[PDB]
RNA sequence: UUUUUACUUAUUCAAUGAAGCGGGGCUGGACUUGCGUCCAACUUCUGGAGUUAAGG
RNA sequence: ACUCGUGCCCCGUGUGGCGAAAGGGAAGCCGGUUAAUAUUCCGGCACCUGGAUGUGGGUUUUGCGCGGCAACGCAACUGAA
């Protein structure tokens, strides 16, 4: 059906001083609450300041593919749950009620190692075969020495993304560090492949970038100003 | 344990890493309220040494005072 | 000796400025996008006497660029300004008496 | 990735609020209704001027509790003597007690009410 | 080593309802010849009105 | 918006209290009456505020009155943000 003659256009000229401005997105300049403001300014300040290498080495994290491979291996060795422990204890109870000694019904467990002090002791005694350190430990101090400790003890390490990721791997909220020491023979080859891949695809690339200071990157407007200055000079 | 390493690192208050962390945390605490609840101790080794435990009933409060 | 009168004046109390008959401070519009980039038009509604001030003040009404309301400002009246006069405030405002540039 | 904000001001989002569901009452026995009719109405006034208006105006004068209001006095009179009033005036005497002039309805005789229920003659 | 002037994130000041800041690119132009650059974004006759969008 | 409180949808720049018996402010007059109160009681005659729903009247049925040149009038004679 053709449009009736009495429908027409009323375009609005939003120029200065001749129409009320439309309701546009003003999300770039909202007065955010103080906690949000501090949260963003904290990251801005860490980017602005020169970061010493010991802290700056933590922005180079494991790639997505390597992290996926590592978690594919680790999900076979995540620790036992409460129900699994209860069932194991129940069957051990039936065993020693029958008179058969404990650790006869159950076998030696292979599980991923977590807990900061436990992991540190493991790599100090060289029992740890691979170490994965969370990249976002609130007090980096707790883990700032871990790459140096692993290098000193000659143990492959990788700074991996996700403290919460390690936590859900290990049935906690956060873990902040994870170590694998021994695996079963059916995936010792998988462990060797993961160790070699982690080595040659993270450590060799970060061998040099881990030694330099964290960038004193300026803001967007400052970067544009410097670009304009250089272009005008040249 | 990592707390021995933390104790040794906390002595090096003039080092670059500790100086950077102190400067940034000082800015953050200055932006925060004069007295405010802290979710966790920013010095876990020092807190545990002074008697802090990670269980319900233990609280950390951060306070700044005029100098 | 005593605290002298000049010292006492800074305490406030009986030496505070009188403010009941003063209706609003004489200030320009807040510097906004319209005043920065083009101009905005306002209408002079009245020329009022402000007690304690030798100069008269001008009440000028503007439209809000972002809302349907209208905003009344209180300027220091420049001599020659009159009720019902259009004044213009902005970068591109004409160079006439009463315009804010 | 971020929501559109048409206003440059941030408001605290509205969150769910729950009414109190205590697992123990703070007090076990709710108090009985204080200031019942027996406390509201104390005794009739039998002075000269109090008895004069019983005949001249069909009103009864009572001494009532100081914290009782006109509605409470009316309800107490209705419950205690089956008395219906058209209006009640109140004052607080210099001795601290409240005096109430309750005018009865025209169909009921204050003299008979006083004689039969109030013991006044 | 001493002085000078550069950076912005410490720190300090000011404004606002924290609305249009900084880069561009679409158009409009005006200035120039190895077709190349600069500017701008639509309100000034009138003591009216302008909001809860028309349209594609 | 549901049988049922709890499901949503819009607006937002603000977001306390006390402080006047002479400032601001809803509405009561006359006559009579007591030993002592009265613009408070009694009689007559009124007014204001708030809440409810009626009778009549008015207006309309694709709609929300009519008149006067006009100043305006008439008993009403829809009206969110
Ligand atoms: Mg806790
Ligand atoms: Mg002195
Ligand atoms: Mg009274
Ligand atoms: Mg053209
Ligand atoms: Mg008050
Ligand atoms: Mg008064
Ligand atoms: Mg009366
Ligand atoms: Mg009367
Ligand atoms: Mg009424
Ligand atoms: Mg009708």
């Amino acid at each position: 059906a053709p449009k009736n003659p009495l429908l027409e256009k009323r375009p609005r000229n939003f120029g200065i001083g001749q129409d009320i401005q439309p309701k546009r997105n003003l999300s770039r300049m909202v007065k955010w609450p103080e906690y949000i403001r501090l949260q963003r300014q904290k990251k801005i300040l860490r980017m602005r300041l020169k970061v010493p290498p010991a802290i700056a080495q933590f922005q180079y994290t494991l790639d997505k593919n390597l992290a996926a491979q590592a978690f594919k291996l680790l999900n076979k060795y995540r620790p036992e749950t409460k129900q699994e422990k209860k069932e194991r204890l129940l069957r051990e109870a039936t065993a020693i009620k029958e008179g058969k000694k404990k650790e006869d019904v159950s076998k030696k467990p292979y599980t991923v190692k977590y807990g900061l002090n436990h992991v540190v002791g493991l790599i100090e005694n060289k029992k740890a075969s691979l170490v994965l350190i969370a990249n976002d430990v609130d007090p980096i101090e707790l883990v700032v020495f871990l790459p140096a400790l692993c290098r000193k003890m000659g143990i492959p390490y990788a700074i991996i993304k996700g403290k919460a990721r390690l936590g859900t791997l290990v049935h906690k909220k956060t873990a902040a560090v994870v170590a694998i020491t021994e695996v079963r023979s059916e995936d010792k080859n998988e462990l060797a492949k993961l160790i070699s891949a982690v080595k040659e695809g993270y450590l060799e690339k970060v061998e040099d970038t881990r030694k330099r200071w964290g960038g004193g990157i300026m803001g967007f407007k400052a970067q544009k100003r410097e670009e304009k200055r250089k272009k005008s000079l040249e | 344990g990592a707390l021995k390493y933390l104790e040794e690192l906390s002595k090096k208050k003039q080092s670059d890493v500790v100086r950077f962390l102190l400067r940034v945390r000082c800015w953050e605490y200055r932006q925060l309220n004069v007295i405010h609840r802290a979710s966790r101790p920013s010095r876990p080794d020092k807190a545990r040494r002074l008697g802090y435990k990670a269980k319900q009933g233990y609280v950390i409060y951060r306070v700044r005072v005029r100098r | 000796g005593r605290v002298i009168r000049n010292q006492r004046k800074g305490r406030g109390s009986v030496f505070t400025a009188h403010t009941r008959l003063r209706k609003a401070p004489a200030k320009f519009r807040p510097l906004d996008y319209a005043e920065r980039h083009g101009y905005i038009r306002g209408i002079v509604k009245e020329i009022i006497h402000d007690p304690g001030r030798g100069a008269p003040l001008a009440r000028v009404v503007f439209r809000s660029p972002y809302k349907y309301k209208q905003i009344t400002e209180t300027f220091i009246a420049n001599e020659g300004m009159y009720t019902g006069q259009f004044i213009y405030a902005g970068k591109n405002a004409a160079l006439t008496v009463g315009n804010i540039l | 990735k971020t929501k559109v904000r048409k206003s440059t001001t941030f408001h605290r989002p509205k969150t769910l609020v729950l009414s109190r569901a205590p697992k123990y009452p703070r007090k076990s026995i709710p108090h009985e209704p204080r200031l019942d009719e027996h406390k509201i109405i104390i005794h009739p006034l039998n002075t000269e001027g109090a008895l004069k208006k019983i005949e001249e105006q069909n009103t009864l004068v009572f001494i009532v509790d100081v914290k009782a209001n006109k509605a409470q006095i009316k309800q107490a009179l209705k419950k205690l003597y089956d008395i219906d009033t058209v209006k009640i005036n109140t004052l607080i005497r210099p001795d601290g007690t409240k005096k109430a002039f309750a005018r009865l309805t025209p169909d009921v005789d204050a003299l008979d009410i006083a004689a039969t229920k109030l013991g006044l003659v």
